[PDB]
């Protein structure tokens, strides 16, 4: 079984740049069958390359391909508004096909920092049993945040998630949401619920907080 | 009955 | 115009079956052999089964090696793909794939949209729709309110603030599966802080599979 | 890990400049160097950020195309280089370290400053 990694992770790049994915395999690729795929959030992966550096019908110009037993690599010459996906490498030299896990070309903006809001929960959940505590990180680039609760004043770990936006169309940024979950046994104990945000952006960390009453 | 040959017809 | 089209996902309990179908279009469905490929949330592809041009050979992936059988019926144009004892591991986007023109090995020229299968034992559940109050009152420039959609199953969730009208500013974050196994996302939207006085917020909820409209009135 | 700018003086409208951050204490070869900014009265804007060798660097949407940030691993030390100066760009110039290798902004060590006043 061939692994196919991929790298960078995340490639952050501007259009009209130059843009180049490697693929590595633990084990040579036969007749240097690898080909590459582009897809998009919510929609299917399509053919970019096939036989490494053989193209597909109706794909452009900018993309290239080449590499040849262990280390491949996907180049776009000119890095078109339409080309920021998520690429995969997928080798077929041996019995079962396998995939990378994936490089993102991401559209690099200038730095936002997020707008922070804290949002407690509202009385009618409470009636229920749970408390949802909603922190709301608002048009950020770049994407790496981090996002630390605080109740009373004590780290929690294990108790919250979070979701982020693709990055918007309109203006290339990110939207993060943690959502603390407690009881509300566990919600009545304690009074200061906090969020603390740290970005690349922000000079020192951005901390809202409310009191429960 | 190759599981890595090609399934279409004579390419 | 080669198109693959999938059909017969959905909902379906752990240990139990499901078949899907894909109906192909626009190329001689016969002289191409067609592979199945799955993508599980958030994760990257995986190749499940392939079935040669004349349905001779079908060899699988030792992920579903057993338990999915693939058939097809050239007359028809039609693929087909019985899942046995599903599993949640099973839980995925499962693309028809059309076989490329190689000497020796399988990759996908054309795919079709996909059809989600969900391996899950929750039942078909409305949403409960919670404002986020703002703390907003005036208070500053820009205040943010928004709707937390919590507990409902399965994806997806529509929501609309005012109606349709409010679409400026409007952030609906990608659904995330709870540890209850039930879904649950937020849709926040910001509004100048002068406006949180005179204007009404609501947040329309629509989950189609349990046929429910939630209307959310979000007040500070 | 001490950190100590130097480069800054008085220059005015259409001159130039290149800040250096030298640092001691720690190897700085993995970690993202920022530039930050106060302005007389004003919060400390964000500049640019230097991360690791192939990561990229990022700015601020008022300094962008005029300014460029560069590392040097080996003197353990990061450049900026100011071009097209302007007389709105008058503030105390600091570096900071990221000490996340993750590169969530988590400013630990701080420099003094130096000042660029464009007259």
């Amino acid at each position: 079984e061939i692994v196919l990694t991929q790298s960078p992770g995340t490639l952050s790049l501007s259009p009209g740049e130059r843009a180049t994915l490697s693929c590595r395999a633990s084990q040579s690729v036969s007749s240097s069958y690898l080909a590459w795929y582009q897809q998009k959030p919510g929609q299917a992966p399509r053919l970019l390359i096939y036989g490494a550096s053989s193209r597909a019908t109706g794909i452009p110009d900018r993309f290239s391909g080449s590499g040849s037993g262990t280390d491949f690599t996907l180049t776009i010459s000119r890095l078109e508004p339409e080309d920021f996906a998520v690429y995969y490498c997928q080798q077929y030299g041996s019995s079962p096909p396998t995939f990378g896990q994936g490089t993102k070309v991401e559209i690099k903006r200038t730095v936002a920092a997020p707008s922070v809001f804290i949002f407690p929960p509202s009385d009618e959940q409470l009636k229920s049993g749970t408390a949802s505590v909603v922190c709301l990180l608002n048009n950020f680039y770049p994407r790496e945040a981090k996002v630390q609760w605080k109740v009373d004043n004590a780290l929690q770990s294990g108790n919250s998630q979070e979701s982020v936006t693709e990055q918007d169309s309109k203006d290339s940024t990110y939207s993060l949401s943690s959502t603390l979950t407690l009881s509300k046994a566990d919600y009545e104990k304690h009074k200061v619920y906090a969020c603390e945000v740290t970005h690349q952006g922000l000079s020192s960390p951005v901390t809202k907080s409310f009191n429960r009453g | 009955a190759n599981p890595n040959a090609n399934p279409n017809a004579n390419p | 115009q080669v198109q693959l089209v999938e059909s017969g996902g959905g909902v379906v309990q752990p240990g139990r079956s499901l078949r899907l179908s894909c109906e192909a279009s626009g190329f001689t469905f016969s002289s191409y052999g067609i592979h199945w490929v799955r993508q599980a949330p958030g994760k990257g592809l995986e190749w499940v089964a392939v079935i040669w041009y004349d349905g001779s050979n079908k060899y699988y992936a030792d992920s579903v090696k057993g338990r999915f059988t693939i058939s097809r019926d050239n007359s028809k144009n039609t693929l087909y793909l019985q899942m046995n004892s599903l599993r949640a591991e099973d839980t995925a986007v499962y693309y028809c794939a059309r076989a490329g023109y190689s000497n020796y090995g399988h990759y996908f020229d054309y795919w079709g949209q996909g059809t989600l299968v969900t391996v899950s034992s929750a039942s078909t559940k409305g949403p409960s729709v919670f404002p986020l109050a703002p703390s907003s009152k005036t208070s500053g420039g820009t205040a943010a309110l928004g709707c937390l959609v919590k507990d409902y199953f399965p994806e997806p969730v529509t929501v609309s603030w005012n109606s349709g009208a409010l679409t400026s500013g409007v952030h609906t974050f990608p659904a995330v599966l709870q540890s209850s196994g039930l879904y649950s996302l937020s849709s926040v939207v910001t509004v100048p802080s002068s406006s949180l006085g005179t204007q009404t917020y609501i947040c329309n909820v629509n989950h189609k599979p349990s046929n429910t409209k939630v209307d959310k009135r979000v007040e500070p | 890990v001490q950190l100590x700018x130097s480069g800054g003086g008085x220059v005015q409208x259409g001159x130039s400049l290149x800040l250096s951050c030298x640092a001691x204490x720690x190897x700085x070869x993995x970690x993202x160097x920022x530039w930050x900014r106060q302005x007389p009265g004003x919060x400390r804007e964000x500049v640019x950020x230097x991360x690791x060798x192939x990561x990229x660097x990022x700015x601020x949407d008022s300094x962008x195309g005029r300014f460029t940030x560069s590392x040097d691993x080996x003197x353990x030390x990061x450049x900026l280089q100011x071009x097209x100066l302007x007389x709105x760009d008058x503030a105390x110039y600091y570096c900071x370290x990221x000490x996340x290798x993750x590169x969530x902004x988590x400013x630990x060590x701080w420099g003094x400053g130096t000042x660029v006043t464009v007259s």
